[PDB]
């Protein structure tokens, strides 16, 4: 009976972790690659600003 | 960025001073030739004056 329960429950909790768990490293790949991008287009003109730094 | 557009803002508007200095002083140049090339004009008229008095002399 209430055994059902928990055998039910505890299959169904297995469930959630697992599947997220790929999204989480999807997601944090995503912002990673992201703020790459962000760093390679941050350094550029911020030389080309040094260059035309007082000329 | 920002202080880029500001060094974009600084570098035209000296260019803007020279071109202003620049026209004010091709005026004043073109007006002073043409003022001495008058004289020069002037000169030989008063150069043919004084050569008709001396031959009525």
């Amino acid at each position: 009976d209430k055994l059902k329960e928990a055998e039910t429950r505890a299959e169904f909790a297995e469930r959630s972790v697992t599947k997220l768990e790929k999204s989480i490293d999807d997601l944090e790949d995503e912002l990673y690659a992201q703020k790459l991008k962000y760093k390679a287009i941050s350094e550029e003109l911020d030389h080309a600003l040094n260059d035309m730094t007082s000329i | 960025m920002d202080a880029i557009k500001k060094k974009m803002q600084m570098l035209k508007l000296d260019k803007e001073n020279a071109l202003d200095r620049a026209e004010q002083a091709e005026a004043d140049k073109k007006a002073a030739e043409d003022r001495s090339k008058r004289l020069e004009d002037e000169l030989v008229s008063l150069q043919k004056k004084l050569k008709a008095t001396e031959d009525e002399l």
